[PDB]
DNA sequence: GTGAGTACTCAC
DNA sequence: GTGAGTACTCAC
């Protein structure tokens, strides 16, 4: 899996 | 940076809720942010530019990571799996932004924004094609054809996620999908 | 008679570049060649106009799915014909595909999107039922749960429909279906 | 099967 | 004088 | 023809009253007509087009009569007097429309409408020049110069009429003005 | 010091093509190089900003009219110098001429137009007083009432100012003043 | 007389 | 025809 | 920052 998945909402 | 970011975060919050199924008007957006409509326009020239802010995040978030996969991971199947899983997991972690990716939220806004989304999908499809072409063992299928099938599966998953009010999770069936496919593309 | 002329007009507009934006009653009335008032003598709302088209979609797809189930008994051939049906129907009806994909419905009463969701559920259970009969008919199942496979197949179709719409109808849904089928068959046969 | 086109 | 002077308002 | 004319008559009525000193908004115009704002747009694409309706009346009203004077009256001084008196009397009989001629009412609207008024004044000045050139006895002054002076006097009279809230009547001093001038341009 | 920098900015904008439209506080603030808030620390309103320019107009014209009356005793020469003054001042101050002509003031408090009307009244009574002294100074009057002549002269000037503004400053107010003067003099001398 | 220009 | 809206603007 | 606006639009 790709670990670094950006999340826009805090 | 601050108020500009507050507005974008408010927009993404609305996209993520039931309101995301309808036009997000300046009146509703302002109320979500807790300011007047006029205050919005001190930080953005137009609502289209607020959406462009979200689109820029999607573009940069996804393409920087796809390029990193391409440059840092060596194996063909490995690279494809990671790019696919990145897209599906990004969508699942960002429901509101998926309504932008799927094009539904953009129906209410100037069509040039959907053009920008089309350009992003073409960039992703290009990465997929390049990954596949570097295997040359040969595939049982044209590289362009496979790339289109792969992205098509992702697009359908995103669409199902959005139309189900985020019930049908995009990553849920990916491992089974990939197990089936990978056994055949060798 | 005038009712179907209004539906024909709506479909023509959905099919053109107009379909990428709100289709107003003023614009629809003009395309038909009558006043807006005249429009509202045959339909009580825009939503009922869209429901007219959705009815054609539902009857077209479901009637043919039943025909396939009745005329063809081989499991994999059933699957191939149902997928082919959804893809070819969309290709033959670009404007109606904007309805299937949900994009044209963004401007309208939300109950219409619920209606399309219900159609996809009827289609997905159909694929599930087709897949489940394989065990008895052939003494064999699949390498994954039938529920997962049906979702993956309909998802593939939904992806083709979205791509068709995104590309302003350049990416034809049936393009390279044979290659897709050959690969899918190798995966599950 | 013959796929129907709604646009007559 | 020019007799025929148009008047817009009734 | 009917509702379209009612709207134009309502606009001219407002131009003629105190409201003419301020922006005539769609809200105020609709209320003057006794209809909703939306009804206005069934008869005109835009407020600019409503003003164009008034401008077309001014253009046609004035230029058809100036051409008639030119074609039907023979004497040079006679022709000039009639064209001057026509302009001043037209303004006096149509106070609201004079606010358009003077450019003041158009400040609130798209600048292309003032361009149209400039084109009308150039047409009038052209007529004046042509009338003067046909005398050739010679004038004690250049024909272009005299024409500009004559129209300048009219323009100033219109401006005084408008800025005085229609107290300073444009025709009031014309006979004295013309008596003085005509004694010298022979 | 900052007060006059705001007035200078407003006049620059009035002078450019910007002067043909509303001059907003956002635009003015930008031309100056400060925030709108900063603007409102020196003037309570836009109207007071315009009053600053009108003050310069009033003092410039009235002070020079008085000088002419005091330095020059010949009636016709007085008239020629006053007309020349109004025309040349406008030519030298195109942006302020939009204020004189009333066009730039359409966007602002109506009391500013009243103020310009009052200035024109002060100018017109000045011309009247100049004309009326001829009878005693020269034992001669005019072929028309002094009140009519003064109105006609100021009207001629107002026409030149309007033409200057209409033409985006192409039709200079002083153009061919000598020819105009020669003809006027022949009419009334 | 020297006509003043407001624009310095 | 019209209520309720629509994105965006203005002076303060 | 914001009240009150601004021309123009929509489905009914």
């Amino acid at each position: 899996d790709y670990l670094d998945i950006p999340a826009f909402l805090r | 940076i601050n108020r500009r970011e507050e507005i974008l975060q408010a927009l993404a919050e609305m996209l993520e809720s039931n309101e995301g199924a309808s036009r997000i008007t300046t009146a509703k957006l302002a109320k979500q942010v807790g300011v007047s409509e006029a205050a919005l326009y001190r930080h953005f020239p137009s609502k289209t530019r607020m959406f462009e802010g979200l689109i820029e995040f999607i573009e940069e978030s996804l393409m920087s990571r796809i390029n990193r996969i391409f440059d840092e991971e060596k194996d063909t199947l490995n690279r494809i799996r990671l790019v696919m899983q990145l897209l599906l997991a990004f969508a699942e972690r960002n429901p509101g932004l998926t309504r932008i990716l799927s094009g539904h939220a953009l129906m209410f806004e100037n069509e040039r924004l959907r053009d920008r989304i089309n350009q992003l999908f073409e960039r992703i499809e290009t990465s997929l094609r390049q990954i596949l072409r570097e295997r040359k063992k040969s595939f049982p299928v044209d590289e362009n054809i496979l790339a289109a099938q792969l992205l098509g599966q992702v697009e359908g998953s995103l669409n199902r996620f959005v139309r189900s009010d985020f019930k049908y999770l995009p990553t849920a069936n990916f491992d089974e999908y990939w197990a089936l496919l990978s056994a055949q593309i060798k």
